[PDB]
């Protein structure tokens, strides 16, 4: 796997393809 | 945070599965 | 706003879209 | 579950901000 | 609901998630 | 017109919902 | 060119690039 | 429509452009 | 068919469109 | 990391993020 | 094929590394 | 490449062809 630059969905969408059925957080800085 | 290092920088998939459940 | 069938990762992007800067948890054992 | 509501059957924007943290 | 940054198809991903079945317009300005 | 100000600056979900047959 | 099954958000998204700057109506009823 | 089109049954990317304005 | 600004995850989307069954060859340069 | 169905543009996707820089060839034929 | 294996069935992102070129 | 041209530039969909098997 290679390193990535992920911005706005596109990282919930990584995110969603690394954990799956396990679940995720989502938590961003504001 | 994740989403702003993933963003303003760089991030791998590695360091992602930190935020899975 | 209308109802919808959301699956997958489509369902993460609504979360996204919906919570924005407050972020979400993506949790499907729940 | 969020995936029941939403995926089996059909459920609201509204009904999603119950996620939002 | 929050604000949303929307540029490209992230905008008509948006439009059809709030639209639905009822249908919508994509008009930009060109 | 919203597709400019959605991207140029910020929307909300509400505005968007002019856009709708 | 290839025929394709498409649904959903999915359909939209390739009306956003077939169409492009033109635009487009997304019409279910019709 | 678009839909019994393209989702039901299948369709190209020249039948799409029938949905731009 | 119009002109279209394609970066990411954005190209390879309009690349599945395009060739669908016939698949494809993403080579970026790097 | 998680199995998970991954079909159409959503397997392309994910090619996507796993590959990167390296690039990757989709051959459904294969 | 890879539809066969990670549509079909399921797949892991290790066996999708076996197509980056 | 295409990919830096429709990224950096611009491109259309039969210039994409080219990259079809
Ligand atoms: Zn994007
Ligand atoms: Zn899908």
């Amino acid at each position: 796997f290679v390193n990535q630059h992920l911005c706005g969905s596109h990282l919930v969408e990584a995110l969603y393809l690394v954990c799956g059925e396990r679940g995720f957080f989502y938590t961003p800085k504001a | 945070g994740i989403v702003e290092q993933c963003c303003a920088s760089v991030c791998s998939l590695y360091q992602l599965e930190n935020y899975c459940n």
